[PDB]
């Protein structure tokens, strides 16, 4: 069965974090690792990968190493011809040229794209307080896509036209995203960082350790924001 | 099946107490597989290589002043001060013994009777476990298993007594441990 | 109360 | 009087990674690698005392190019296999029908990598079973638990079945209502 939806008590209150939201901010504000048609080189756990790509933006690094929920995944992918978008930290990101650490965000390249530079579009609908604000789409090179992909999309959206995200604490209270698949399964992502005065990176991006992909061109994606007063 | 080769290495920081922080000893050690190479003493104040293999190492890090100078002050901020961090919890744990006293289930040799002292549970792991005859301690006869590790912060041991048993006779089996103020006593009467 | 941890420094390259 | 040991290893090839404290051969703590976490060997160590997890993932890297370092300097020599030495106990005198432990004591061996299940009248058993990371010994070889929960009967026997690359064959370790 699919995951059942979050109860007001079941997210995070961004009124509960007294640390700097701009940590949070970073993590999506046009902010991420994407390379194409690249296999792993190295590992450091059995759980892991760690792949030769450069930071072409800024020069900050040149090996990344993504971490999956098992050895099985990272099995599984070893070997393969692979795609990479996700999400990195470096706070506490280790492994044996500069360095970045990541979750998931790997995808099988052969026969995966569309011909000729074609993106594929996807839905996402913002509700604020319960009602539908805006609507607009994200696009993805992939037919099968990690949910993390178009998370981090949906967000850097939203923080240049929304402010989801502020240097200082965010103009919503809590926010979740919510991911609806052709075949009526659905799971979410809590969009606020736990409660306390630090964010843990590191810790947050691990959800995306499944490695959950979904199909593009079906795929539905809904925003759930609320203020705190209303 | 697996049969590549293994290749271990391991490093342990040791930090024993005398007498509470009284007097501190820090050592920290390198292991290669089996084999030790190179350690740093606080009572030698440097690193020495222990095998050639480690040679290598014991003269890159003492070339490094500061982390001589860091290591040296180890022992007050990082032994003495994790001592106190952990001392209600570990120094000062207790956990009072479970005594019981029956005949062993073997018995070998007839007109003798082997007694069973089993002391379980118990914590810390020092313990005094004596043997009397009519209120005068016993020393041949006596046999232990030793003390036992069960590794959930636990001991348990075995100690024995052959004995000629005499009817009337009163054999008790004394046990001294930091949990309790006075020794307990099981008797076994005959 | 926090434990605190050695750090490893490393081998002769 | 009482020794306090921050243990860390690093195995190739198999990417094992451990990082630990000991009290007195008893374990405090250790930290859990893929979840990045503290995990106290009794439940109220954690409600007196913290750790930052983080700190050992940093260890460990550095912990692993040496032991590249080191492998190379050695021209490749292996470790060799030293096979376990098992023992079955019980946590306390059993007495029929009433709750006890049975221990599976796997101590002094190495490299640190074995298989152990146990085994109710030759079948597996998988029920309330529990163990312990790989503990340090003054030799440098392991210690290593395993806990299994029964009830105590005349009609029920158990094995303690480990595999470790230094023995030849399964060791299976008996026991069985004897007392």
């Amino acid at each position: 069965e699919s995951q059942p939806d979050p109860m007001p008590d079941d997210l995070h209150k961004s009124s509960e974090f007294t640390g700097t939201m701009g940590n949070m901010k970073y993590l999506y504000d046009d902010h991420y690792v994407s390379a194409t048609k690249v296999k792993s080189v190295d590992s450091f756990f059995k759980w892991d990968l760690i792949y030769n790509i450069s930071d072409k933006k800024l020069k900050n690094y040149d090996k990344v190493k993504t971490e999956l929920l098992n050895e099985d995944l990272a099995k599984k992918y070893k070997d393969e011809v692979v795609d990479v978008y996700g999400s990195n930290y470096y706070v506490n990101c280790y492994f044996s040229g500069g360095k970045t650490c990541m979750y998931g965000g790997i995808t099988k390249h052969e026969g995966n794209h569309f011909d000729n530079g074609n993106l594929q579009n996807v839905l996402v609908r913002v509700y604020e307080n319960k009602r539908n604000t805006i609507s607009f789409e994200v696009q993805t090179d992939k037919k099968s896509v990690t949910a993390q992909e178009l998370d981090i999309k949906a967000r850097n959206f939203l923080i240049n036209k929304k402010n989801l995200y502020e240097f200082n604490s965010s103009p919503y209270e809590t926010g979740y995203i919510k991911f609806i698949e052709n075949n009526g399964n659905t799971f979410w992502y809590d969009m606020m960082p736990a409660p306390g005065d630090k964010f843990d990176q590191s810790k947050y991006l691990m959800m995306y350790n499944d490695n959950k992909t979904v199909d593009s061109k079906s795929v539905k994606i809904e925003v759930h924001l609320t203020t705190k007063n209303g | 099946g697996d049969t590549r080769p293994r290749f271990l290495w391991q490093l342990k920081f040791e930090c024993h107490f005398f007498n509470g922080t009284e007097r501190v000893r820090l050592l920290e050690r390198c292991i290669y597989n089996q084999e030790e190479s190179v350690r740093f003493d606080s009572d030698v104040g440097e690193y020495r290589a222990v095998t050639e293999l480690g040679r290598p190492d014991a003269e890159y890090w003492n070339s490094q002043k500061d982390l001589l100078e860091q290591r040296r002050a180890a022992v007050d901020t990082y032994c003495r001060h994790n001592y106190g961090v952990g001392e209600s919890f570990t120094v000062q744990r207790r956990v009072e013994p479970k005594v019981t006293v029956y005949p062993s289930k073997t018995q070998p040799l007839q007109h003798h009777n082997l007694l069973v002292c089993s002391v379980s549970g118990f914590y810390p792991g020092s313990i005094e476990v004596r043997w009397f005859r009519n209120g005068q301690e016993e020393k041949a006869g006596v046999v232990s298993t030793g003390l036992i590790q069960n590794g959930d912060w636990t001991f348990q041991t075995l100690v024995m007594l052959e004995t000629v048993p005499r009817s009337g006779e009163v054999y008790t089996c004394q046990v001294e441990h930091p949990s309790v103020t006075s020794p307990l006593t099981v008797e076994w009467r005959a | 109360a926090a434990y605190s941890d050695q750090a490893t420094p490393l081998l002769l390259s | 009087e009482h020794v306090i040991i921050q243990a860390e290893f690093y195995l190739n090839p198999d990417q094992s990674g451990e990082f630990m404290f000991d009290f007195d051969g008893d374990e405090i703590f250790h930290v859990d690698m893929a979840k990045k976490e503290t995990v106290w060997r009794l439940e109220e160590f954690g409600r007196f005392a913290s750790f930052e997890a983080q700190g050992a993932l940093a260890n460990i890297a550095v912990d692993k190019a040496n032991l590249e370092i080191m492998t190379k300097r050695s021209n490749y020599t292996p470790i060799t296999n030293v096979p376990p030495e098992v023992t079955v106990l019980t946590n306390s005198p059993v007495e029929l029908r009433e709750p006890n432990v049975l221990i599976c004591f796997i101590d002094k061996f190495t490299p640190p990598v074995v298989n152990v299940t146990w085994l109710r009248n030759g079948k597996p058993v998988t029920t309330g079973v529990s163990e312990t990371v790989f503990l340090p010994r003054e030799d440098h070889l392991f210690r290593k638990f395993h806990y299994l929960p029964f009830l105590p009967s005349t009609e029920d026997v158990y094995d303690c079945r480990v595999e470790h690359w230094g023995l030849d064959e399964p060791l299976l370790k008996h026991w069985e209502f004897d007392a």
